[PDB]
């Protein structure tokens, strides 16, 4: 974005209400689930 | 419009509004296509096309010398000694295997990717033995360079010409005729989308016609140039903000004939080129526009595209060709400019 | 008490803003373009990073392609070659780890080849990918070569340094005045071909009505056969005079210090070495020009060779001259 | 002594002394745009320079790093069998020098790789030193390489050649006075857009009291629409006539010792054999212009094909004329 040809300033949200739905809830949920692997994991990985 | 919708052939459009020359060429001495005009072509093609020769060319290269090295490998009593499984390899060591370890035609190809990228895994080398074997080498390494010289020449070469993008010149779609100043005027409006500048502008605009001689003689597309009416009389242009280009007539200029009526059926046309060189590139540009009879909407005048905001001007793009229909005078390129008893015909 | 804006900013740099330009949109081929033109700093990075990423990736491809074909195992359960012979169908020869992959992918994408891991062909698989990584390895070389080249292309141009004097003036010369900047160059090579333009931008009401918002006309320059050419080795001053057909005609004593007048100066010209062309921008506010003062003198013949001093770029000292207007001073010999 | 001294030297050149400036600061990029524009009898020898102290240093350190890793110890040792070098427990395998570490160096920067120091999964050090090791040869590569190119696409861009005269003539030409010379070329190609400017330089002091030390003055140059364009094939003889408002109109026609001028001349062009722009200029003091004699006619038709001898390229003759200045040819019909 350092060089182009459109309006300069930034701002915007073109469909961002049925992805922000998506995307906000949607990855911290991966990440919570990600962080449970990676507990389950770690804690099986010490008891092996 | 039923005599234009069978007239849609018949039109006096000699460049497209897009700014290509709609023409035709015959009847020339075509010499031919030499051969380096193919390589020309390899220079000005797209990604996906420069993308799928280059690996194509190098994938053929390899596979060819394969096959080569195959034949050399076979004729040289080599696939047979290795076949002989009396032992691991029995008498393998002897028989002098023109290039150690090549079993089969897979095993060349290996062999070929080994010896033409410079990898070289070491585990099958060129003997001391064939002479044939090494004059193939020779001819795979030369021939590899040139290859390999030539697809990087084409990449850097498309790699380089990044900074061409698209000309982006923006003209008024349509023209405008008005009275300013005291006199009739003939207007234009352009207008700029890249940031950057263009240095040394120059503008022209050239009126095409059919034209008569009274000597006899009919030049059937007659240029004819005219002045660009700026306060000094010179072709510059400062271009920051969009603008409009006046270049009005007074006699010599060929609008002194001008009736309203005639518009429909005026021959007129007016072609408008301009040419600069960016500044962020070093490229000469040249940017051209067609203005047809039937898009000089008479009478008219410009809008205002300037406001001020907070500290610093603003600017729209919307509204350039939107006009106000400002009253204006009839016809009076003769009557006004011949002056009749009044002096004021309008 | 904000200034009213200004055509273009006293350092060069035309401060316009417009906007609701059709988004023509961010073409795929524009990261590219930005990619060619970076800071140093950045493409002695993404070298390494595109480098150490795509190895990374083709390593990968490949720790996972040894184990399939069987060579982890033959190597660990028994002893390399003390217990047992080569199962022989190795895929690349003692590749052994996870670690192994990754030093065996260096050899492939970098053109080094060891030779204590070769390419057996019984696997396709492994010959498909020998062939990918080979033609990536390629590609991603060529760009980046021609990514460098492009960076050290242009490491003889560098920045426009065209220095303008602070603010202008306005005296007489030959009883008629003027109007002086003080144009100058700092490097060593000339310019060539060096042009200069004045143009004064005004809101510009007509007789019929029409107003033209920021108008700008284009006033001439002083040179005795009309020309706007220039050839400077030490700094000029490019008056250009006000008359009945320049638009300055009507400026006043006490007007100029609330005025709304704008005299943009602008030079073209190209640059010997180099051979490439540029331009340079600037300005005149009302409130950057003091009436009454000319410049003073630079050249200075020392004892043995002309001597140009900077020391003293934009001074100024105050002289004679009358308060009325330009159509006042040529209004009548009396007057 | 006493020698005025001249704005631009006669061999070509510009010799007006810069000072007080400040010093804008030697930019790191500075360095590399040095070396970019090197003679050929530089270039090669940094090249080699720097592909040697990179190779010695990557050597170094491999020899260092089998040394704290006990490599080399280990192979001194084992003479008689080695048992396998300890199963090539060696961070490096088959290293055990330094010579032989710098061998195995060299292998690694030019993308050789013979194959006996074939390099283990052993020790991690020895990854990170080949991958660094590597990133910097191929940089070391390219930087050299573009270096190379660029040198190559400036073949074309060699030096200047315009041969002007060393003799300004003042003849009779035409009923009024000239200030002709004569102007050359010698290379095969044909100028492009040629323009030619004369300048005048003398000290001046403006009639409201302002002194200007030097003073450009142009001259307009003879041409029957007023064109300073030219179309240089043979040997030309610029000329330009002295009308009654041109600066040299006071000359002391034969007291014209003590005065104090200078011509410039500048010839501007680009050739159309690489489309480079460029420039040469010359200067005339009074002391070299010859008065009286008129240039002499050099363009003989020698056997139906024109021919053009520099032989007698810039030697006048004496011919009679009148000895007054183009005012005192002005005031009286007969004067
Ligand atoms: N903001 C803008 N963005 C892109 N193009 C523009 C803009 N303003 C004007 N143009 C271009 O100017 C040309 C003529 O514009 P005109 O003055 O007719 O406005 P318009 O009637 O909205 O144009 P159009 O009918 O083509 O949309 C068009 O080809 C258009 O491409
Ligand atoms: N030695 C110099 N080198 C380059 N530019 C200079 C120098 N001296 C003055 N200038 C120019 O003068 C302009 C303004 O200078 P600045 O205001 O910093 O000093 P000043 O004396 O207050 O102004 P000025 O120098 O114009 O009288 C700047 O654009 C700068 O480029
Ligand atoms: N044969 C030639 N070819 C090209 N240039 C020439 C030739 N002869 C003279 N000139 C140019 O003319 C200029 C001055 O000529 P002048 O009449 O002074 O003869 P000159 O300089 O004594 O000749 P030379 O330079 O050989 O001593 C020099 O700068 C030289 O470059
Ligand atoms: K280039």
């Amino acid at each position: 974005g350092s060089q182009s040809s459109k309006v300069q300033i930034h701002h915007n949200t073109w469909l961002h209400f049925p992805g922000h739905n998506l995307r906000w809830i949607l990855t911290f949920a991966l990440l919570f689930v990600h962080v449970c692997e990676i507990a389950e994991g770690i804690v099986s990985d010490s008891q092996r | 419009r039923k005599p234009r919708i069978r007239d849609r052939l018949p039109k006096a459009r000699f460049i497209a509004k897009s700014g290509a020359c709609n023409l035709a060429h015959k009847n020339i001495r075509e010499q031919g296509r030499f051969l380096q005009d193919i390589f020309t072509t390899l220079v000005d093609l797209k990604w996906r096309h420069t993308l799928v020769i280059f690996t194509m060319s190098f994938l053929c290269s390899w596979l060819l010398f394969a096959i080569m090295w195959w034949l050399v490998a076979f004729a040289h009593g080599d696939i047979y000694a290795y076949m002989e499984k009396g032992i691991t390899e029995k008498s393998g060591l002897e028989s002098a295997v023109c290039v150690t370890n090549v079993r089969s035609f897979t095993s060349a190809f290996l062999f070929s990717i080994e010896v033409q990228v410079t990898i070289g895994f070491g585990g099958r080398m060129m003997t001391e033995e064939c002479p044939l074997a090494i004059t193939v080498l020779i001819l795979q390494n030369i021939v590899g360079l040139i290859i390999n010289a030539v697809m990087l020449g084409c990449i850097f070469m498309k790699t380089a010409q990044a900074h061409r993008r698209a000309e982006t010149l923006i003209f008024s779609r349509h023209a405008v005729i008005a009275v300013r100043n005291g006199k009739l005027c003939f207007m234009f409006r352009v207008g700029d989308l890249r940031k950057s500048m263009i240095i040394s502008a120059s503008v022209r605009i050239q009126v095409v016609k059919k034209t008569t001689t009274p000597e006899g003689e009919v030049v059937p597309i007659h240029q004819q140039d005219i002045p660009v009416d700026n306060p000094i009389e010179s072709n510059n242009i400062f271009l920051v903000a969009p603008l409009i280009i006046c270049h009005v007539i007074d006699k010599r200029s060929p609008l002194y004939d001008i009736s309203a009526t005639d518009l429909v059926n005026q021959d007129l046309e007016v072609i408008v080129i301009l040419e600069g060189v960016v500044e962020t590139t070093g490229i000469t540009t040249q940017a051209r526009t067609s203005y047809i009879a039937e898009e000089i909407q008479w009478g008219h005048r410009f809008v205002s595209i300037v406001t001020e905001e907070e500290g610093v001007y603003s600017v729209d793009y919307s509204k350039f060709g939107n006009t106000v229909r400002v009253a204006a005078p009839r016809c009076s390129a003769r009557e006004l400019d011949e002056k009749p008893s009044i002096l004021i015909q309008t």
